[PDB]
RNA sequence: GUUACGGCGGUCCAUAGCGGCAGGGAAACGCCCGGUCCCAUCCCGAACCCGGAAGCUAAGCCUGCCAGCGCCGAUGAUACUACCCAUCCGGGUGGAAAAGUAGGACACCGCCGAACA
RNA sequence: GUGUAAGUGCACAAGGGAGCUUGACUGCGAGACGGACAUGUCGAGCAGGGACGAAAGUCGGGACUAGUGAUCCGGCACCUCU
């Protein structure tokens, strides 16, 4: 593994609206990082003739 | 320790998929190879910095510094050269690999605005996936503010598959969010 | 004009000669290459001049 | 008319056939590639001149779908 | 039935190819045979080879038992087994042999054991 | 001496190749596990290199069978041709194709080493 | 595809890439090709001092064949000549 080619690494808490904490490698140095969204939460993981019937019926 | 998607496929996904194909030897289960992304530039032609540019985001998204691929053919439509840097490249193995289709899938792909998946289409023959996205703000990784001009990729992941249906049963066991079709 | 006739004595004395052709353009600076010096019996290098 | 010009001509060819005896650094054939090649004991030029590497007889094979050339050592008396 | 070739071909033909590319420059004659080495990841071999004639004047491996009773690691064993050539082409009376790596990198086992064979008495 | 074994070579380098079907892992041959050490990536322990043997013959490897695709290929005759006759036409003596056909062919030989005797 | 016409070659690569380097050497040269002559061309090998390589080895410019001008006259550098 070559030294000073590459970017640093850091354990960091990876944090969603779920209230997880994700203890793993990461390398922003903000050391716990929150997001918004990710799998745990998101939606995806987790006629004419009506509108006259609604206008007069 | 091991990555917990590495470890997942190695535990669940395997025997899933043995159960599926009935594989006559334990060495036909289809696994991940390699992740190739690609981000041509093609406009890099005029200004080198663009090339620079894809580098870094390249760099900081998957972790380790890319490739510039040169221009093997010269052409006067694109006003072409050979040898200027058109490109970057970088190929995924290993922990590396699993550590990005990780952080791909779990937050990269929710993060796509008015996502609504990804057809499961476009494998090839084989099953090596490869799809295409237009910016690289969906990662954290990279800063919006220090971002300027959006630069898409062309990820393609090449498994042990050898149809494109065991391709995408192993895909969708390791969570892609495919259509339906 | 392009590629001249150029001339590089030897560094130690003796004035020994080789001559060669070189872009005057590509490498406008002085061309600096070791080379066989007869006299000496020994591997100098020469001085375009 | 715009035509006229050509160049000598360059003797290229075999110099000796097979059987001939020759000398050390006798030239065998003068080509332009390599249409032979070079075989036992027999060299290749600048110019893809085959020439004698040792005296013998001169014998024409083939090796591996090439054409070769090769010197064999006549007995000494 | 895989789409493509197997890793193991790439390699085998590879190296077959590389061995051959070399060969052009070095082949063996009874005073002066080629002594060419093949390398696996659980062993290595060596023969002693007259290409004029194609016979083979000598032979070592780690396959033999007396070499394999050594507890050292796969250089150990590589080191071994260049030194069994090495008497064995003393005991053939061959004195001075080219190298052929067989298409393999000239480092690790393959350099150790060359490296024992010359320090035993072979000039190459 | 033998074995569905591993290497190193050959042959006017396919009669050998390719493809299909059926098999196997004793030692070997591999795939395989990992990047701590030598070493490496124009990025990537993918490859090279190193350290090991948990699993596997699914591939490689090699074994047997298919003329299927490629490949080799006569004899005869003909084209052509040297010489000689012949006023032209043509003929005589000698040499003799390519294409095609009958057919051959799913390689053969050599030297070491493994396991067995 | 091989810098460049065409041809003969080159996949074993002579085609693509990387590291080090200056043999794009000095004294020579058995034997030859081609030739009216003058020109021209190939060349193993020996010595010195080197480059690359673990080593065997290879290197006296470029895959090869064009990229050139005799003699006279004069210039420049060196020589233990006069």
């Amino acid at each position: 593994m070559k030294t000073g080619i590459h970017p640093e690494y850091v354990d960091t808490t990876v944090q969603c609206g779920c209230g997880h904490s994700f203890t793993t490698r990461s390398t922003k140095q903000s050391g716990t990082i929150v997001v918004e969204v990710c799998s745990q939460c998101h939606p995806f993981y987790t006629g004419r003739v009506a509108r006259f019937e609604k206008r007069y019926g | 320790a091991l990555p917990r998607l590495k470890q997942r496929y190695r535990e669940e996904i395997r025997e899933a998929l043995q159960q599926e194909f009935n594989y006559a030897n334990v060495m036909q289960i289809p696994g991940v190879v390699k992740v190739v992304v690609n981000m041509g530039v093609g406009d890099a032609a005029r200004d080198a910095k663009l090339i620079n540019g894809a580098i870094n985001d390249l760099a900081l998204i998957t972790g380790q510094k890319p490739e510039v691929r040169r221009a093997r053919k010269s052409i006067a439509q694109f006003k072409l050269r050979e040898g200027m840097p058109i490109g970057a490249r970088v190929t995924l193995r290993g922990d590396r690999m699993w550590e990005f289709l990780d952080r791909l899938i779990s937050i990269a792909l929710p993060r796509i605005r008015d996502f609504r998946g990804l057809s499961p289409k476009q494998f090839d023959g084989t099953g090596n996936y490869t799809f295409g996205l237009n910016e690289q703000s969906m990662f954290h990784e990279i800063d919006v503010d220090s971002i300027d001009r959006p630069r898409g990729m062309d990820i393609t992941v090449v498994t042990t598959a050898t149809n494109d249906a065991e391709g995408r049963a192993l895909l969708r066991a390791l969570g892609f969010p495919f259509k339906e079709n | 004009d392009v590629r001249p006739k150029i001339t590089l004595a030897c560094e130690v004395c003796k004035h020994r000669n080789y001559i060669t052709k070189k872009n005057r353009r590509n490498d406008p600076d002085r061309l600096e290459i070791k080379k066989f010096c007869p006299n000496c019996g020994t591997h100098q290098p020469h001085k375009e001049s | 008319s715009r035509n006229g010009r050509d160049s000598a001509a360059q003797r290229l060819g075999v110099k000796r056939f097979g059987g001939q005896v020759v000398k050390a650094g006798e030239i065998l054939v003068r080509q332009r590639g390599t249409h032979f090649h070079p075989g036992v004991n027999v060299g290749r030029g600048g110019d893809d001149t085959l020439f004698a590497l040792a005296p013998g007889a001169v014998e024409f094979g083939a090796k591996r779908g090439r054409k070769t050339v090769n010197i064999v050592p006549v007995a000494r008396p | 039935k895989p789409v493509g070739q197997n890793i193991s071909e790439v390699r085998r033909n590879a190296r077959l190819r590389r061995h051959a590319r070399l060969r052009k420059k070095v082949a063996g004659t009874a005073e002066v045979p080629r002594l060419v080495v093949n390398r696996s990841a659980r062993h290595i071999h060596v023969q002693l080879v007259n290409d004029l004639n194609g016979t083979t004047l000598a032979a070592a491996s780690s396959i033999e038992a007396d070499v394999r009773a050594i507890d050292g690691d796969k250089k150990a064993h590589s080191v071994r087994v260049g030194q069994l050539i090495a008497e064995r082409a003393k005991a053939a009376g061959v004195e001075t042999v080219v190298f052929d790596r067989g298409g393999y990198t000239y480092g690790g086992r393959i350099a150790a054991l060359a490296d024992a064979a010359r320090e035993a008495g072979l000039k190459f």
